[PDB]
């Protein structure tokens, strides 16, 4: 969630919600250049090949506009699509 | 917040990062040198003077992630160290077979650097890769036999090794630390 | 009698293989492959960013090549077929057949920014420009080796009735000055089993390579595996050939004293205090097609005797006395070379003045280490001769302190008299 | 005409001048999926752009409508487009509604520049004259047929466009007759995309063993129906193999070698038994007629004559006794002349590395073709099915890597099973005589059979088609005729119709025959109200309804453009 | 003939020590992980041995009964190289083969396949009791009371007639205290 | 044990990473094409961000 509601209690739901507000408050203000909910793997490969799993439309990135056509290959940086790998819409290496 | 498999130890890719952050001798295949008649490099975690003074077909010293990044470009070829030769590895094998109680005087990053240069520099070795990897595997196996022999001396007080590699520290860290922690817990409960 | 063979710098023979290197230098390497009565020539460059490597299908059978930073000159020895190919592919390639008599072969070729030089086995010396217009037909002693760097041309001549010699010239876009013309060359030709005879049937002169340094000083690598540099070539009354690497001795030195045969040095270039060269392992001197990384060999002045190094070592560890001696001699000759190149041609970068200052520092540090070994044997006169060659006034006080530690007050008085001469 | 071979390098430089930017992605490569040549071509292009760091988006496209959908949703930031394996026949301005007025930037001086470059890597030799000549935006990587053949059409088109009574009619109708003679011409291939991209790599200087092996695979994949192309491109591959080979040795785990050695014209020799390799080969069944029982008797008799026992012949090639397989060339030379199988002797390229076994180019391209084929309200079914073959194409792309040999072995097993199905359906066609003679073309309609759900795939129907053309080509009693091959899909309820060109027997050694089905398909689609699909990149692949099949074939046999 | 035997042992030693597929020595790691769980055995794929050297494949497949003990000796030598430090025990190992060959049926098993490696399939109907075969035998002479050793490999040997010191016609007995034994289970295949 | 915080070191590191962020964005506005120093900046920034992220996440 930083980068299924039946099983939790209402007190656990509000615990999870307020913890989500805390962890989205942590990366604001100070510690803002990094992301605290980011990837814990080191970026030992600056560019990766990325394969699209599911069709997710046209998305934007920092300085360019990406497509999410299903079953397509990108040769892009790990940090540009690292969050999208975490969502699972992109999955390769 | 931290995952359970990264709680009390380093993952091997963090060890890869740590040994990617060292200097290494290298041969540039591009000329970035300003003549008497191009944005500068300008890095903040390493000395950029050796990278600003990058001369083709010379020996320079750059950090290893730059080395691998430029080897991917093939704009610059990584030079193996002195201990990555057949003769020096045979000398290390002879030292391992000579003194059974003591580990050889190998660098701390001898398994991780060897793996990095085997998977990234397949045409940068003066000696053949074949017997180099064979001697690497032989040294790894005899060091495994020596740490298996030394693990019989799991003491409650302390335990010492001389020249164990960082990757072998992550090999043996959770087992040794947990077993000695429980031995110390047993003896401290045994105290009056 | 004697047979001439076509020579290109650091070329390799065919051997039992079907391919060889036409030429190898600091710019790149040109190799040819036998391709069922034709050839395929691949030109690769060590500078990937400046030059892009290429290859082409050669139907004439070129056995000569010269590779510089602005073109590539191929030459067929038996028919006189030469070709010049610019790298940028803006200027067009040109192809020319020169007249060859019966028994005449092109022995060596060279290229210049404004000229193209072809040398034949009967002594002809044909100079074109870069576009194919002929400019000169000279007759000299038979040129068996050519290497040009920028506007400087260096050549080696040999004949039965003239002997071995060299010629150095600077032709330029202007100021046509010839430095030396057919002055004799101090090099030992090889003593004329099949591992050496496969090469000496191909290269009878024993020239492994012929090049210029990074600062423009000529260098030659003969059959005795020594690198000879020509020092003070701009002044013909002070020119001398300095051996700066007896590479068999350093090969024996890194091997721990073992008389080693299976490793050889194949020279490519000389940067300042460093020869870039592939250490070829095996029974063959020449490297093969999977070319390894060229190793670096620091130049050492040949003052190493094997007897003393074997005597003290009962890795060969040099004692500090003769290490100081070789550091002093190497620092002196390199200081002379850097001073001449900085005074005459100027600095091509910004690093030359500071490395000259550090080189004079290493000069004085080696002289003080010789001064210490002189003072340890109560040798006042040798200590005075050693500190008389001390260059800077900074390091003379160190000699005063060593004289104080050795208790030689007359040496203190004479060094202070030297200082008194040095204040004005 | 816009790019001859000597300036392919220049075109690549232009790509860098539009795409060598670290901040944004600006290069999108449209690849025709379901083609081995485009797959190898895009693999070499992806390796080249990975070595120089160009951002890329590789998009596999099946249909023409799929192309129009993908190009319509493209962002305006993209300035470089590469069309691999297609886009050389249709008019891309008339198809992608391209008007140069809204794409032009900085026209000022006779200079014109655009904000998007669309490059075409197409092997289909009918070239659209507007596309190759009158188009600045659409840039073609021509092999060189424009400088030798297409000059009269160049001048006819140029004086057609330049000049917008008896003199005007006399020259304009003559030039339009020349242009309409060049049009309505059949489709043929004389060069591969992999050869052109390897020529570009030779011009740049990024050639190595991997790109050479991919070029070898791309050239070898055209050996089924375009053997003149492979016979033309073979000496260049031989020169490149002998150029980039090392000096020499002992088998060691790291030395990849790629030899020119006898690689016989067999289906999966080194990964199956010798009996199954002769039994499932198209050429062996083409000559000895293995579909009936007499051909199997003759195959067993020649196994008796060759001295190979059937216990040894049915054993796996890797476990085969090498007293059979070492002197198999001598046995082939001595015994195959009496049975007519002299053309089995063929030198090919065999690559091995380490101790994991040797692979030929032919076995590798049949493995890749099998991984394209069976690698893994009706409009939703067609969309899901197109997504399935795009996933199959990316699985076959995954099989091209060196570290994924398990995908290659899965492709080998899939090729064996698919060839078993192709053999069963081929003898099903041949036994009951569904091949009908229609005096201008030969008709074969599959109404029902074993595992008919494999034939909704295009390349599986082309495999069955090449099986039938090889089997009927050696029978000289019936002459050369084009073939219509229709297969029914019950759930979609459509007849997928393939047009197959005949060919001469392989032993003979001229002018290649053309593909005259696209002209008739287009003219019948224009004249009649048949609801048909023309969207396939191979224009001989159409989809008709079941109820409109017989009128389509009657209008086909009435038309004289076959 | 012992030169060829030790050449075979050294060659299969080099096959174990030098085999590497996808940057991995599979057989050295297999032997180490088999020693670490005290499972003194090595499973060898036939495809891997063919891809290493087909000459070794014919040496294995021609007369297997005379060369499989040599391969056992090579495996034990590799194991003593790997898991035993020198100048500072392990019994004999077992070579277990994996083959992907076509399955020879029981009715086609005949006199042609005698002393050849065959792969077959069937149904087990009876497994017998484990019997104790012997490998190391401490053989004692009854008269001169000297003890020799006989090493037994379970392929294709008996008590010899000379005591190797008249001493006696058949002067040997077996000492069962210093003898090493392995298991042998009889099966019936349908 | 939770180690003491190096306040001055981390304040200097955030100031340095901020100055490098404005430097790389200014050079991106400034965008011969030698993109390898920019790539060195880019992987420099993300590897420093990884080290800072992992240290703060562990503590
Ligand atoms: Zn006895």
């Amino acid at each position: 969630n930083g980068l299924d509601t039946n099983n939790l209690s209402h007190q656990e739901q509000e615990y999870l919600k307020e913890y989500c507000d805390l962890i989205t408050d942590l990366k604001s203000g100070d510690l803002v250049d990094i992301d605290l909910s980011g990837s814990l793997v080191p970026p030992s490969d600056v560019f990766i090949d990325v394969r699209v799993l599911k069709d997710a439309g046209e998305i934007q990135t920092e300085y360019g506009v990406f497509n999410l056509i299903k079953d397509s290959q990108f040769f892009v940086r790990q940090s540009d699509v690292e969050r999208l790998i975490q969502q699972g819409y992109l999955q390769k290496i | 917040s931290l995952p359970a498999h990264l709680q009390q130890t380093f993952s091997p890719e963090e060890i890869q990062f740590i040994v990617e952050n060292e200097p290494i001798k290298i041969f540039p295949r591009i000329t970035t040198r300003q003549k008497i008649r191009h944005t500068r490099w300008q890095l903040i975690t390493t000395d950029d003077k050796a990278l600003n003074n990058m001369v083709a077909m010379r020996s320079t010293e750059v950090v290893l992630w730059i080395a691998l990044l430029l080897k991917q470009q093939s704009k610059c070829s990584i030079v193996a160290p002195q201990w990555l030769t057949t003769k020096e590895l045979d000398r290390k094998i002879q030292y391992e077979k000579t003194h059974p109680d003591r580990f050889s005087e190998l660098p701390w990053n001898w398994l991780v650097l060897a793996r990095i240069l085997f998977n990234k520099a397949k045409d940068d070795f003066h000696d053949p890769i074949h017997e180099l990897r064979g001697k690497i595997q032989d040294l790894r196996e005899i060091r495994q036999i020596k740490v298996l022999k030394g693990l019989k001396y799991l003491n409650e007080s302390h335990l010492q090794l001389d020249n164990l590699s960082l990757l072998e520290i992550n090999e043996l860290r959770p087992f040794i630390t947990e077993i000695m922690d429980k031995l110390r817990e047993i003896h401290t409960a045994s105290l009056t | 009698k004697f047979r001439y063979m076509p020579f290109s710098p650091a070329g390799t023979p065919f051997g039992f293989t079907d391919r060889r290197y036409l030429t190898m230098n600091e710019v790149g390497y040109v190799s040819t492959v036998k391709n069922s009565e034709q050839y395929s020539i691949t030109v690769s460059f060590f500078d990937v960013g400046r030059f892009r490597e290429y290859h082409f299908e050669d139907l004439f059978g070129y056995d000569l090549c010269f590779l510089n930073e602005k073109g590539t000159l191929f030459g067929q020895s038996k028919t006189g077929q030469i070709q010049y190919r610019p790298h940028d592919s803006i200027h067009s390639n040109w192809t020319k057949i020169i007249p060859l008599q019966a028994g005449e072969r092109i022995t060596s070729v060279a290229a210049t920014p404004v000229r193209v030089i072809v040398g034949t086995s009967l002594g002809y010396f044909r100079s074109f420009n870069q576009f194919g217009v002929p400019f000169a037909v000279e007759k000299t002693s038979p040129i068996v080796a050519l290497t040009a760097q920028n506007y400087r041309v260096f050549s080696v001549h040999y004949s039965q009735f003239h002997g071995l010699s060299y010629s150095l010239s600077e032709l330029g876009t202007s100021s046509k000055r010839y430095y030396k013309r057919e002055c004799p060359l101090p090099m030992s030709l090889p003593n004329i089993k099949d591992a050496n005879l496969d090469y000496y049937n191909f290269n009878p002169m024993g020239i492994k390579s012929l090049f210029f340094s990074s600062y423009g000083d000529p260098c030659i690598f003969g059959s005795d595996n020594t690198l000879l540099l020509l020092s003070k070539w701009r002044s013909p009354e002070e020119s001398k050939w300095l051996p700066i690497l007896d590479s068999n001795m350093e090969i024996w030195k890194m091997s721990g004293g073992k008389e080693t045969t299976d490793i050889h040095v194949w020279p490519l270039a000389l940067a300042y205090d460093t020869l870039n060269c592939i250490l070829v392992k095996g029974k063959h001197i020449w490297p093969e097609f999977p070319l390894p990384l060229p190793s670096e060999m620091e130049i050492r002045m040949p003052v190493f005797v094997k007897s003393k190094l074997l005597e003290e070592n009962k890795e060969i560890q040099i004692p500090v006395s003769m290490a100081a001696e070789e550091e002093y001699l190497r620092s002196k000759v390199l200081s002379e070379l850097l001073t001449d190149t900085l005074e005459n041609d100027g600095e091509m970068y910004g690093n030359e003045n500071e490395v000259l200052a550090a080189l004079n520092g290493a000069y004085d540090k080696a002289l003080l280490r010789l001064f210490a070994s002189a003072c340890s044997d109560q040798n006042v006169e040798k200590a005075l001769s050693l500190a008389h060659e001390l260059k800077q006034d900074r390091a003379l006080t160190a000699a005063v302190k060593i004289s104080e530690r050795a208790e030689l007050p007359s040496l203190v008085k004479k060094i202070n008299n030297i200082r008194e001469a040095r204040y004005e | 005409m816009y790019y001859g071979i000597s300036q392919f390098s220049e075109a690549y430089n232009k790509i860098l001048r539009n795409s060598s930017s670290h901040s944004s992605c600006q290069l999108v490569i449209f690849v025709s999926c379901l083609n081995i040549d485009a797959l190898c071509a895009t693999k070499m292009l992806s390796l080249l752009f990975k070595k120089q760091l160009v951002q890329s988006q590789i998009v596999p496209i099946f249909g023409y409508s799929e192309l129009r959908r993908h190009y319509s949703q493209l962002d305006d930031n993209i300035n470089s487009l590469l069309l691999v394996g297609f886009g050389g026949v249709i008019d891309l301005e008339a198809f992608l509604e391209i008007d140069p007025q809204e794409y032009v930037i900085d026209t000022d001086s006779g200079e014109q520049s655009f904000r998007r470059d669309i490059y075409v890597l197409d092997a289909h030799r009918p070239w659209n004259l507007d596309n190759i000549f009158g188009s600045q935006i659409i840039q073609c990587f021509d092999d060189g047929t424009v400088d030798d053949t297409l000059g009269e059409q160049k001048e006819a088109y140029y004086k057609l466009l330049e000049l917008d009574r008896k003199q005007r009619k006399k020259q304009i109708h003559e030039y339009e007759g020349v242009l309409e003679e060049y049009y309505s011409q059949g489709t043929t291939v004389v060069n591969s995309i992999s050869a052109q991209i390897y020529s570009l790599l030779s011009a740049i200087g990024e050639t190595n063993l991997s790109n050479l092996w991919l070029n070898i695979l791309g050239t070898t994949s055209l050996d089924i129906a375009y053997a003149q192309v492979y016979n033309r491109l073979y000496p260049l591959l031989q020169d490149e193999v002998k150029r980039l080979t090392p000096s020499s040795s002992v088998k060691t785990p790291d030395t990849l070698t790629l030899n020119i050695q006898p690689d016989y014209y067999l289906f999966l020799l080194r990964h199956s038994s010798l009996y199954d390799s002769f039994y499932y080969s198209n050429y062996v069944n083409a000559k000895l007629s293995l579909w009936n029982e007499n051909g199997k008797k003759r195959l067993h008799k020649m196994f008796a004559r060759m001295g190979i026992p059937l216990s040894t012949a049915q054993e796996t090639w890797l476990y085969m006794d090498h007293s059979i397989k070492r002197e198999l060339g001598i046995i082939f030379d001595k015994n195959l002349d009496r049975y007519g199988l002299q053309d089995i002797i063929r030198d090919g390229f065999v690559r091995t590395l380490g101790y994991r076994g040797s692979i030929s180019a032919s076995e590798f391209v049949e493995a890749l073709t099998a991984l394209l084929e069976v690698g893994n309200n009706s409009a939703q079914k067609l969309t899901n099915l197109r997504k399935r073959w795009v996933s199959n194409f990316w699985l076959s792309w995954d099989a091209l890597d060196d570290r994924k040999v398990e995908l290659l072995n899965r492709g080998i097993q899939l090729a064996q099973d698919l060839q078993r199905a192709i053999f069963n359906t081929g003898v099903a066609i041949l036994e009951k005589k569904l091949i009908k003679h229609l005096r201008i073309y030969r008709l074969c309609v599959l109404q029902d059979g074993p595992d008919l759900d494999l034939y909704r795939n295009p390349l599986t129907l082309l495999r069955l088609g090449n099986w039938l053309i090889e089997c009927c080509a050696e029978s000289e009693d019936k002459q050369l005729l084009p073939m219509v091959l229709a297969s029914i899909d019950e759930n979609t309820d459509t007849y997928l119709v393939a047009g197959l060109t005949p060919r001469y027997p392989r032993g003979l050694d001229k002018k290649p025959i053309l593909n005259n089905f696209s002209m008739a398909f287009q003219q019948i689609t224009a004249e009649t109200d048949a609801k048909v699909r023309i969207d396939n990149f191979e224009s001989s692949i159409i989809e008709i309804r079941r109820e409109d099949l017989s009128p389509f074939l009657e209008k086909l046999t009435l038309s004289g453009l076959l | 003939n012992d030169d060829d035997n030790t050449e075979i042992i050294k060659s299969f030693k080099n096959f174990i020590l030098e085999f590497r597929l996808d940057s991995q020595f599979i057989y050295r790691d297999q032997l180490r992980n088999n020693i670490l769980v005290k499972n003194y055995s090595l499973t060898v794929n036939m495809e891997h041995l063919i891809g290493y050297n087909e000459d070794i494949y014919k040496k294995l497949s021609d007369e297997p009964s005379d060369i499989i003990p040599l391969f056992e000796t090579a495996i034990t030598q590799v194991a003593k190289r790997i898991s035993i430090l020198s100048r500072a025990s392990l019994p004999t190992f077992q070579l277990i083969l994996n083959s992907n060959a076509n399955q020879i049926p029981l009715r086609d098993l005949d006199s042609e396949h005698v002393s050849k490696i065959v792969r077959l399939s069937g149904i087990i109907i009876s497994t017998s009791v484990l019997s104790s075969r012997a490998t190391y035998l401490s053989i004692m002479c009854r008269n001169c009371r000297h003890t020799t050793s006989i090493t037994i490999n379970n392929f294709n040997v008996s008590l010899p007639r000379s005591c190797l010191s008249n001493c006696g016609p058949d002067p040997y007995i077996i000492i069962h205290e210093s003898s090493k034994f392995i298991d042998q289970q009889f099966l019936k295949l349908q | 044990e939770l180690l003491p915080y190096p306040h001055q070191l981390m304040k200097r590191l955030l100031n340095r990473i901020s100055m490098q962020s404005q430097l790389i964005e200014n050079i991106s506005m400034g965008f011969n094409e030698s993109k390898l120093p920019l790539l060195c900046m880019e992987t420099e920034l993300e590897r420093l961000k990884f080290v800072i992220r992992s240290y703060i996440r562990c503590r």
